[PDB]
RNA sequence: UUUGGCACCUCGAUGUCGGCUCAUCGCAUCCUGGGGCUGUAGUCGGUCCCAAGGGUUGGGCUGUUCGCCCAUUAAAGCGGUACGCGAGCUGGGUUCAGAACGUCGUGAGACAGUUCGGUCCCUAUCCGUCGUGGGCGUAGGAAAUUUGAGAGGAGCUGUCCUUAGUACGAGAGGACCGGGAUGGACAUACCUCUGGUGUACCAGUUGUCGUGCCAACGGCAUAGCUGGGUAGCUAUGUGUGGACGGGAUAAGUGCUGAAAGCAUCUAAGCAUGAAGCCCCCCUCAAGAUGAGAUUUCCCAACUUCGGUUAUAAGAUCCCUCAAAGAUGAUGAGGUUAAUAGGUUCGAGGUGGAAGCAUGGUGACAUGUGGAGCUGACGAAUACUAAUCGAUCGAAGACUUAAU
RNA sequence: UAAGGAACUCGGCAAAAUGACCCCGUAACUUCGGGAGAAGGGGUGCUCUUUAGGGUUAACGCCCAGAAGAGCCGCAGUGAA
């Protein structure tokens, strides 16, 4: 249960009890609202839909995603709310505890709550096997002409082919990844921020989904 | 390293289906002269 | 950060001066050791007389590495050289006189005799 | 605002009782040791080698020589494990990072006062 | 930042050559990327000229090349003198800008995006 | 999987051994797991059965395959895949030209018994693999949020404290069962800390040429060298993960119970039972042609609204850019505007500018003054540029049954 | 390029390190020539004094100094090659 969205701001450190140092990620969880409530009798599964960051109203002759379109405006009109940048669903919550139009406030979370955090990895691009996987590099001396290539990719006439999942070069970067069992250090309601123990995936000013751990 | 079979006309012209030129923008010069290139005050009578 | 083939000064009066390390024990694949960790080693340069003689295979505990240690308060400590003390397979030393300073992380490994014999403990 | 959040959130973890010092100055750091027995206190006297960082991530390093062996100790500036800092002596140096002291001994590793 | 397909010293020298020629002529024809880089250089030079002090004059002479202009009325001055006399007076009240890029069509020998860059 | 026998493909060429890189399969199980028996008191051990999920070290002497040794480890398993892998790498071995020892030979020369030395080519057409786009489809057209048929990944293990010096044991020794903290290796994310780099940042310094000279600056000397270092990228740094739990089962233990008045774990029935199977965890996923679901938006003037000029919702061309990136995509923005630049102010970095004055014979020092300078980081400000525009874009069929 | 320092590999292959000038000192073994530049140590910038050398010498001045003192700066003075 207890899901929210936020933007990654950066990393700092804080001091706990008995002077211990705690590296911390600060997350701006601001103006989250509920836009829709999906149900088993209608949509086939219970979930709420949450919108996080407000954008500009509809405008004729608009070219960017800073300005809402007519569908998004109508969707955010049912709930007496503004249009939002990011929309995500949460299935882990109890659906009856929330109401359409409700504001999801950061004070849902309190210190000591263990959480899971989801986000897209940073982005690196076309990378080789030494970096994209943990492959060893060949000798750099003694007559070698094999440094950063991948080695053999198959055996021989028997299996005259390459199997799938052979770990070749390619794009490495943004894929969604959760880290499990991080905890909340404190909450500041006036600036609407959460402090998470550790580090979370993604670049700065990037979306993160915080929710409660199962275990 | 070398091709084992020659390439047929079919395969060649299939490969050559994305090998072409796009069309430019051609915002017609409201000021004067020939039609201006978009976001370009063209040397040949453009007023972008 | 002590791996295989590193050389360490010895900080006791057991008889050895220089020592070469053969193995970082613990688990399989253990590559590097640091303060508080036990190693097996050879004596490459000994003092005349002394208990231990050149060519002997012995066990030692690492004290005062150069790539030192972090602590839970975020403090760090480092030294200017790497050193060790030779032990009697009971966390006790073969010598009776420790030299130089010693880290405070030895208390967590039950090396109280070395900590007591030492000068300044940091 | 999106740029003052880190400062605003880490303002409370910051200390004000610390004095001003720069590299070269000789410091006496009183650090509290919460051993298994009690909450003892121990002093560490040496020369400031390195100051760096910002705000709460700020950090400084001091160096001394105990028994013929050089010893460097690095603290966060705003940690509560430091009871007290004293500036015993002021130095004269033309450099922000005194890494050249690591390969000296004796009168060569002496610093003019003021 | 841009490397312009050149080494560090070649890039530095070409940038200050571009800036000097622009101070001389007040509009020049070049490529898009070179213009987008020399823009900041010449703007900082004009900022120094507006400050006017001796130290700024020296920090600008660090960059500018020593070139003589044939001014009207048979008069002669340097690019530094022009920068600190006229170009600073023209923009004493303006806060930023000072340059405008105007795109043109591609060249013949290449397909390079040609551009004019002009003082304003 | 050996040494061989045969001589069926290949002599208009099917690369020989070791080693490196990269794997994948089997079980005839090295460790971990579960059990029966024991000439198993406990601690252990031996043997047999089940079982392939994961894991299965670094060095010395070896060309060496093989083998011996040193130190660890929970363990240092056996095999197959052209004795896996040279259009992926070496080239130590053997064997080509040179030369030498020993032996043999009248000799030219030979042995294969030794020894020193001795050139490893290839711009990927098809299949295949790793990524990433365009077109069309999915009974109206679109924006967004999703279900999950399937698929992939993950799966290891130790030491310590207590139970308890208790059970057992003459004693030495010494538990099961359970509870509790920390580690090794591996994988993943990130740069707050520690450090690396940081060729448009700051300082010091040598030679030489120039700016008429001084001074200051600039050029070349690996970025001339040296000392530091922001953003970003990073590990050796910082965090997180797995040993859980449900079902069904193997070996095996059983309950009830006949066939066969007894007995029997089995035939019918009821239970328990493993790191193994499925689910649970993470990720991809309606090209899932079976093409799915929810919310919202739009709808023609003629017109079998077919075809039409139109056109709407919505996209795109073009342009300023980066949290993205080979290109293309992706995302942030396009004057009702802070997208980039500039400007101003900061942060951090360097470490005390110039000029003036004073002191000193002079090299130099002190003060004005945490000075001055500052790439990528942050905020603010429309000074500059993101112009005027153009294009594309639908008209919810038929059949039956309900209504 | 942190820590480590041949653990790589058939093999320290390659790279790193040494490197100029001045002074001090230098083994075994030798065919007495050598080895030997053995090894191994130390020093080098700028300024003012001079008492004074190569002397520019006419003389300290004109350059290196006989090179002896006294100072200045810097992480580093054959500060690069």
């Amino acid at each position: 249960t207890k899901g929210i969205l936020g933007r990654k701001i950066g990393m700092t450190q804080v001091f706990g009890e008995n002077g211990e140092l705690i590296p911390v990620t600060v997350v701006e969880a601001k103006e989250n609202v509920v836009l829709q409530k999906k149900t088993v009798e209608v949509d086939g599964y219970n979930a709420i839909q949450v919108g996080f960051e407000d954008k500009k109203a509809y405008k004729k002759d608009a070219k960017s995603n800073k300005y809402a379109n007519k569908p998004a405006e109508g969707h955010a009109k049912k709930a007496d709310a503004a249009p939002k940048r990011f929309i995500r669903e949460f299935r882990n919550v109890d659906v009856d505890a929330y109401e359409v139009g409700q504001e999801v406030s950061v004070d849902t979370f309190v210190a000591g709550d263990v959480i899971d955090v989801t986000g897209v990895s940073k982005g690196k691009g076309f990378q080789g096997a030494i970096k994209r996987h943990g492959q060893s590099r060949g000798p750099m001396s003694h007559g070698s002409h094999f440094h950063r290539a991948p080695g053999s990719v198959g055996m021989a006439s028997d299996a005259s082919r390459v199997f799938k999942g052979q770990k070749m070069p390619g794009r490495m970067g943004g894929n969604t990844v959760t880290v499990q069992n991080l905890e909340v250090v404190q909450v500041d309601t006036e600036n609407k921020v959460i402090l998470v123990k550790g580090n979370v995936p993604g670049p700065k000013k990037g979306l993160v989904e915080i929710r409660t751990s199962i275990k | 390293a070398v091709p084992k079979r020659r390439t047929s006309k079919t395969r060649k012209n299939k490969r050559r289906t994305h090998f072409k030129i796009s069309v430019p923008g051609m915002t017609e010069c409201p000021n004067c002269g020939e039609y201006k290139l978009s976001h370009r005050v063209c040397k040949n009578c453009g007023s972008y | 950060m002590i791996q295989q083939e590193t050389r360490l000064k010895v900080a006791d009066n057991s008889g050895a001066r220089e020592v070469l390390t053969i193995k970082v024990l613990g688990g399989s694949g253990r590559k590097t050791a640091n303060i508080g960790d036990v190693i097996v080693c050879t004596v490459k340069n000994a003092t005349p007389g002394g208990v231990v003689k050149k060519g002997d295979v012995v066990k030692a505990v690492i004290v005062r590495t150069k790539s030192g240690v972090r602590r839970n308060d975020g403090s760090y400590i480092k030294f200017d050289e790497n050193a060790c003390v030779i032990i009697r397979d009971d966390k006790g030393p073969r010598g009776t006189r420790i030299f130089g300073p010693v880290a405070r992380e030895l208390r967590e490994g039950n090396f109280m005799k070395i900590v007591s014999l030492a000068p300044e403990v940091l | 605002t999106n740029h003052k959040l880190i400062e605003a959130v880490t303002k409370s973890q910051l200390r004000t009782d610390l004095p001003s010092f720069r590299p070269g100055d000789t410091l006496r750091v009183h650090v509290r040791i919460i051993e298994g027995t009690r909450e003892r206190i121990q002093v560490f006297e040496g020369v400031v080698i390195k100051r760096r960082g910002g705000g709460v991530s700020e950090t400084f390093t001091v160096r001394k020589i105990s028994s013929g062996v050089g010893v460097e100790r690095t603290f966060p500036l705003h940690t509560p494990k430091i009871e007290k800092i004293e500036v015993k002596r002021r130095g004269k140096v033309r450099r922000a990072k005194l890494y050249y002291l690591r390969s000296l001994r004796g009168k060569a590793a002496r610093i003019q006062e003021i | 930042y841009r490397k312009l397909g050149r080494t560090s010293d070649q890039r530095k020298a070409m940038l200050r050559d571009l800036a000097t020629s622009l101070i001389i002529s007040e509009r020049i024809e070049t490529t898009e990327a070179r213009a987008k880089e020399v823009r900041s250089v010449v703007e900082k030079l004009i900022t120094l000229g507006k400050k006017g002090d001796l130290a700024s004059r020296r920090n600008a002479a660090k960059t500018l090349r020593n070139v003589e202009i044939l001014n009207e009325d048979e008069t002669t001055q340097t690019a530094l003198q022009k920068l600190f006399g006229e170009i600073a007076e023209r923009y004493t009240e303006r806060q930023g800008g000072y340059t405008r890029i105007l795109k043109q069509g591609p060249r013949r020998g290449d397909g390079a995006e040609s551009v004019i860059i002009e003082l304003v």
